[PDB]
């Protein structure tokens, strides 16, 4: 297909292409049936700027993969934003430098991953549990809406604590929000309050250059507190994520077998 | 002397060997590939030595 | 394999590099002597 700035134009393109069987014989498509093939699945083609995920024939919108200005690669689908390559090995060289000491050292697994996408980072304290405010179930789980979609999403589950949780959150910004006076919602829901409240949570607005405030409509009262990063712009490394196999194969795995070795 | 013998070949093959009225043809790559070869022929005099 | 020894040494990112300025020339005639380059700096 020929490259086009939006979906739109895809509607009409006059659409190449060909089959190819399973003994690797080949047939070219009639410009109908190339244009059955189009108008069913014509939202999988990538424009000029953005690039897409295709997906097995079917007879919302698709992942997607964003190449940051900062040099993290994501892929997005709908509110979720997931890390593919990490500059952890593009940073590591200052530390190699000053030799093997350095390399394991603890400063060395606090290198910042760049953030992605567009966001603003916010922490979250989670209130102690208490019977009375929360019920006999601990679970609770923090709900995000307003981005993308008006329907929430989930972005952290956990069990409440007599203590209370710092949690330091990544939320999402559209590239043009859905509604004017709040940007994103984020809403925290328990055993004894699963159901959600217009106002009933931190509403977050952004201005029109990259600062991030609470709306003061919005009632915090499920929050011991809230706070926006707006100083922040990067991560620690992240030992969960997808390169994780490879940071526990080095922090941990190949000083355990060295010494291992070493012992013998 | 293989080291001497495969950078002097590498060297000698970069010059073009075709004229007239078409151009060029030397192996840009002879310098890659005699580098490949002493490389090669290191690790079988690390295992006879 | 440089252009008239154009091979400078650079440190970046605390990490040591090489440019060099490769001239790949071919000449043919055509009596005339054409000739064509294609310079390529290499990192």
């Amino acid at each position: 297909y020929n490259q086009q700035d939006t979906l739109d134009s895809y509607k009409n393109a006059s659409m190449q292409g060909l089959y190819i069987f399973a003994d690797m014989a080949s047939k070219d498509m009639t410009p109908e049936q190339s244009n059955v093939y189009r108008d069913n699945s014509y939202q999988q083609f990538d424009t000029n700027n953005v690039r897409r995920v295709n997906n097995r024939y079917a007879e919302d919108n698709a992942l997607t993969l964003h190449h940051n200005e900062n040099g993290a690669q994501y892929m997005q689908w709908q509110s979720y934003r997931t890390r593919l390559n990490t500059l952890f090995a593009r940073q590591l060289v200052a530390r190699a430098t000053t030799g093997i000491d350095t390399i394991l050292s603890m400063e060395t697994q606090n290198i910042q991953e760049p953030q992605l996408g567009k966001g603003f980072y916010a922490t979250f304290v989670i209130p102690p549990y208490n019977l009375s405010t929360h019920g006999d179930e601990r679970w609770f789980k923090l709900y995000i809406k307003h981005v993308v979609d008006n329907n929430s999403h989930i972005i952290y589950s956990g069990q409440l604590t007599d203590t209370n949780i710092n949690i330091t959150l990544f939320i999402p910004l559209d590239d043009v929000p859905l509604n004017q006076d709040y940007h994103a919602k984020v809403y925290m829901t328990f055993k004894k309050s699963p159901s959600d409240g217009t106002w009933w949570g931190p509403h977050f607005v952004r201005d029109d250059k990259g600062i991030v405030t609470i709306n003061p409509k919005s009632i915090l009262t499920h929050f011991e507190s809230v706070n926006v990063l707006n100083n922040i712009s990067s991560e620690p490394m992240d030992f969960s994520g997808a390169n994780s196999l490879y940071f526990w194969e080095l922090f941990y795995y190949t000083p355990m077998l060295v010494a291992q070795r070493l012992l013998h | 002397a293989v080291q001497a013998s495969r950078l002097a070949g590498a060297a000698a093959d970069l010059v073009p060997n075709i004229f007239g009225f078409a151009g060029g043809g030397s192996r840009w790559g002879a310098i890659a590939e005699a580098t490949g070869y002493v490389m090669e022929f290191s690790a079988n005099v690390m295992n006879t030595e | 394999n440089p252009y008239k020894s154009t091979i400078r040494p650079v440190i970046y990112k605390s990490r040591l590099y090489l440019l060099w300025l490769e001239q790949k020339e071919i000449t043919w005639q055509t009596y005339q002597t054409e000739t064509d380059y294609r310079y390529e700096l290499k990192l």
